[PDB]
């Protein structure tokens, strides 16, 4: 129905490197059901983020949930096929290299799929059963919301 | 430059044959990398060989009608172990040429940029494999030139 | 020269206040307090009274060339 | 005057056996005035 | 020597209009205001009001240049909605705006003065 | 010379492009037959940048080879570097 | 030789900056000053709770055509290449252009200034002269306002 | 998508300065408001000047500016004399200008200090700032100043002549939540006058469903308009100029019809 993918991610680390820069963070994740570790940067003054917190993810090609494409524009009096408004935080963004762990034998056994968010990055490591919708040059949606 | 493409005086004495040895402006001249003077003698093999006795990877970059054409027709095999022969010497002459390693050198037109171009603008997937017989970059290389 | 009627910045009244900033350093003050009675509060009409120099006096210590 | 050279301009670069530069350094010897002709001609320098 | 005179910051000659009208054919339903010898005063206020209608896209406003005293205002709507109409409503709500204001300054002062 | 034996880069250059571009516009300031319809424009360059698009200039380039021979070539068969 | 000088870099580096964040009251005025802007509006960066467009999209419409570029950024760590996170760069190195739209990097001199193979260089050699001539008005427009 | 609903609230009405309190309002308008109260005031001041005899050190134009930005009262009668390019009189009249006559002359041997008080008008509702007074000039004896003014009626963008205020002050969101500015040491900074905020705490927290209002103003006039009118005579000229716009957008839109 749109979802190319289905998790969710608990943090441990707000900025290993440091507190780069001042109004975005950057998240490490992993996962607890089917092990995929996450790095992603986050707005901090629109929306707060600690460490031990616990959130579900959703990325998806189009909000419509019908499998019609949006195309990229702003359509703020479009709200009538009720979008993925549920949900608390969203992004948009593109995917710029999906690489993985090749021998040139055998058919990538991890794949890692880097996003950009005009600038905010994430990455995902995982198995390529779970990592497959991602096609290169794609625009895709990043979906958040607490749990408790 | 006169209208010969030679370069000469006010007397018509000739100073160079071609402007800067080679007859190309220096307006659209960019900074390139040769990528094969500074690779050993075996990363120069594992890299530009076109090797097939594993087979694998061949069916794995390209597709079965084509890695069935690869596979037989050793004319073709014959054909790209020429390239490697040409490839082989290229790379003596640019040694004797080029001392010091000094890989960075100036030619017209970036070729990784418009490869990256080619990329970019028909969609292309680089994990999905390819229809491109090897032949047909070989004689466009060679018809090209 | 002469002080100005304005201040350049702002535009409040300058003009008015070069003879009462002399009365008031005659009696003993201070500049800043001398500043302060006069109601400068903002420094940029306080720099056009503190830092201006008269030069009439020394203009008309001429014999003027009509009568 | 006597200086192992750092930067590669002046440093012995040959093939080897794998085919990869290798940067050598090779003891140099840098003048005052020039005397190339006698010098060339002279034992254990590179006329090249 | 080639000073201006102070006075066409505002005023207009013979040979001009005060409002210039262009649709533009980059996108559907779009105007290009024209708004000529005034400054940023009024565009301020143009693009303010017009964000605030929610029906309105685009609309915002530029000056060409500081010297040529002209402002230019590109509003986009919906399509079922005219731009011009759009900046009609944002400027007769501008009138109510003002008067309204004009009216509680006059009450407060009234207030103040005994 | 005759139709063979005729070598030059055929790429015309933006010496002679500045040339013909100059000097055809300035007959159409001097009221020459303009060889390309036009559509509300006045500008001679303008119609002449047109025209050279059009590729319809009637005007032939005699180049001089360093040995001493002319050369001459048309606007139609040189093609444009834009 | 023409290159973006003494104002409007130093404002690109703060513009370009994964930290700023534009309300559609300020993307809103930047997309006036644009003349080659298509007329239709991008889809922000970000959405829920509020719209904020990031500066990159905003430079990435700024970028005509279809450029493709790589240059690394002046305070550039040096053993991020080496090691892991080399995509990644958590300090928003390695300028990337994919497709005429802006991914990651802080632009500075070393990407939009006189050097070669610049930013700038490279619409110059792919779009042509007069595109390249509204991409410097473009950004001396938005950058400054 | 209609106007909203502002507030005053007025916290100072001194004979020479205002401070207002506008609440409920989008920045813009809160900035046009200023930026009419310093431009776009109608005011009558001194920008025709003849001379017909000066001996004095200071020359013609260091008189005629000085005498251009005395300020004048206009406390009633700004709205009655109309602009003289809009006059259908030729040159000058009565009616659009008022017209000043200055005439002293130093015959002692102390110095002779020709003040704003020496210019007499012929309306009694236009004088400058005397009911101290503002020094023109100064004369040694035997030196004479005779001349006359005429008075038109202008705004601040022709000249800053014609500006009404002394300086306006324009704050909004004192202590800061909005984060509209950054700032790198929060505790280096002083509070603003209309802070809100203890001694401990440096900024207000962050607002992410904020919007900048209440605006706090500090208007205050140079002595020639009264400061509480000055606020009315720039409200009634922006409406005047809407108004206009109204007027001019409807005669292109039925025009284009
Ligand atoms: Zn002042
Ligand atoms: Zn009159």
């Amino acid at each position: 129905a749109g979802i190319l993918f289905e998790d969710i991610f608990d943090v441990k680390d707000i900025d290993p490197e440091g507190k780069k820069f001042d109004r975005v963070s950057r998240l490490h994740c992993e996962s607890e059901s089917f092990k995929m570790d996450l790095i992603l940067d986050v707005n901090i003054q629109i929306y707060p983020v600690d460490l031990g917190d616990k959130f579900r993810l959703v990325i998806a090609s189009t909000l419509y949930e019908d499998g019609t494409l949006d195309d990229g524009e702003y359509n703020p009096t479009d709200d009538r096929p009720s979008r993925a408004d549920q949900f608390e935080y969203v992004m948009y963004g593109k995917v710029y290299r999906i690489e993985g762990d090749e021998t040139s034998t055998e058919a990538a056994t991890r794949l890692s799929a880097y996003v950009s968010y005009g600038g905010l990055l994430m990455r995902l490591q995982g198995d390529a059963n779970n990592l497959h919708g991602f096609e290169v040059d794609s625009r895709v949606y990043l979906l958040m919301k607490k749990l408790a | 430059v006169k209208y010969d493409a030679t370069v000469r005086n006010s007397i018509n004495q000739v100073v160079q044959l071609r402007y800067g040895e080679d007859g190309l402006a220096g307006e659209s001249v960019e900074f390139q990398n040769l990528a094969t003077l500074k690779p050993s003698n075996k990363a120069f093999e594992k890299k530009f060989r076109f090797d097939y006795t594993n087979e694998r990877a061949l069916r794995r970059t390209l597709q079965e009608d084509l890695v069935k054409d690869v596979l037989s027709n050793a004319h073709i095999q014959n054909e790209l172990e020429r390239e490697f022969e040409r490839m082989r010497e290229d790379r003596e002459v640019l040694r004797v040429i080029f001392p010091t390693g000094d890989s960075k050198v100036v030619l017209p037109c970036n070729l990784l940029r418009m490869i990256w171009n080619a990329q970019k603008i028909f969609h292309i997937n680089p994990r999905l494999p390819s229809d491109l017989h090897p032949i047909k970059v070989v004689e466009g290389v060679k018809e090209l030139s | 020269m002469i002080i100005p009627v304005r201040c350049f910045t702002c535009g409040k009244i300058v003009g008015n206040k070069w003879e009462a900033y002399l009365g008031l350093l005659q009696a003993e003050y201070t500049e800043g307090d001398a500043l302060d009675a006069l109601g400068l509060k903002r420094y940029c009409c306080r720099r056009m009274l503190l830092a201006h120099v008269d030069l009439i006096e020394k203009l008309l210590n001429y014999a003027p060339l009509e009568k | 005057y006597m200086h192992l050279p750092q930067t590669d301009n002046k440093k012995k670069i040959i093939i080897t056996e794998d085919g990869e530069f290798k940067a050598l350094q090779e003891w140099i010897l840098e003048t005052d005035g020039v005397s190339l002709m006698r010098v060339l001609s002279e034992k254990d320098v590179d006329p090249v | 020597m080639n000073a201006p005179p102070a006075f066409e910051s505002f005023l207009l000659f013979e040979g001009e209009k005060k409002i210039t009208i262009n649709k533009d054919t980059k996108v559907p339903n779009a105007c290009l205001f024209t708004i000529n010898k005034e400054d940023h005063t009024l565009g301020n206020i143009i693009k303010s009001q017009l964000l605030k209608d929610p029906q309105v896209l685009f609309a915002g406003y530029k000056v060409p240049h500081p010297l040529e005293h002209k402002i230019i205002i590109r509003v986009q709507t919906t399509p079922d909605y005219s731009p011009q109409e759009a900046f009609t409503n944002a400027i007769t709500d501008l009138i109510s705006e003002l008067s309204l204001l004009e009216e509680r300054f006059r009450v407060a002062i009234k207030d103040k003065q005994e | 010379q005759a139709n063979q034996k005729r070598i030059t880069t055929p790429y015309m250059t933006k010496y002679e492009r500045a040339r013909v571009l100059g000097t055809r516009a300035l007959q159409i300031a001097m009221c020459a037959p303009v060889m390309v319809e036009l559509e509300g424009e006045t500008d001679p360059l303008l119609i002449a940048m047109k025209e050279l698009k059009a590729r319809k200039i009637p005007i032939i380039i005699r180049r001089y080879l360093p040995d001493g021979s002319y050369e001459d070539w048309g606007v139609d068969e040189l093609i444009i570097s834009d | 030789v023409m290159g973006i000088v003494q104002d409007t870099l130093t404002a690109v580096r703060k513009f370009t900056k994964r930290d700023v964040f534009l309300e559609r009251g300020e993307v809103m005025n930047l997309l006036m000053f644009l003349s080659t802007w298509d007329g239709k509006v991008p889809q922000p960066a970000i959405l829920k709770p509020r719209p904020l467009w990031t500066g990159k999209q905003i430079f990435s419409l700024i970028i005509p055509g279809h450029i493709n570029c790589i240059r690394t950024h002046s305070t550039h760590p040096d053993d991020e290449d080496s090691g892991p996170y080399k995509h990644i760069s958590p300090g928003d190195t390695k300028v990337v252009v994919e497709n005429g739209e802006l991914i990651m990097g802080i632009l500075c001199k070393k990407s939009l200034g006189t050097s070669a193979g610049s930013l700038v260089h490279i619409s110059y050699l792919e779009m042509g002269h007069d595109i390249t001539r509204l991409f410097y008005s473009n950004i001396q427009t938005v950058i400054n306002n | 998508p209609y106007a909203n609903q502002p507030t005053v609230r007025i916290t100072e009405l001194t004979d020479e300065n205002v401070k207002f309190i506008i609440e409920n309002t989008d920045l813009a308008v809160a900035n046009s408001i200023r930026r009419v109260f310093i431009a776009e005031v109608p005011i009558i001041a001194i920008d025709w000047v003849q001379i017909d005899a000066n001996s004095s050190v200071l020359h013609d134009e260091f008189i005629a500016h000085r005498l251009g930005l005395i300020p004048l009262t206009s406390d009633d009668i700004v709205d009655k004399l109309q602009y003289s390019r809009d006059c259908t009189c030729e040159e000058f009249c009565p009616e659009c200008s008022v017209e000043f006559t200055l005439d002293v002359r130093c015959n002692e041997d102390q110095t002779r200090h020709v003040t704003s008080r020496d210019l007499i008008s012929n309306s009694p509702r236009v004088i400058p700032v005397t009911s101290d007074d503002i020094l023109i000039v100064k004369l040694r004896k035997g030196q004479e100043l005779r001349l006359r003014a005429y008075a038109k009626k202008g705004f601040g963008k022709e000249h800053a002549k014609w500006n009404p205020t002394a300086g306006v002050a324009f704050e909004y969101d004192p202590d800061n939540a909005l984060r509209h500015t950054v700032y790198p040491k929060p505790e280096e900074w002083p509070k603003s006058e209309y802070s809100e905020l203890d001694e401990d705490e440096s900024q207000a927290p962050y607002d992410p469903n904020g919007k900048p209002e209440r605006f706090y103003y500090n208007v205050e006039s140079c002595g020639s308009l009264r400061p509480e009118t000055i606020v009315l005579s720039a409200l009634s000229g922006l409406k005047k100029k809407l108004s206009d716009l109204q007027t001019q957008l409807s005669h292109e839109i039925q025009s284009d019809v």
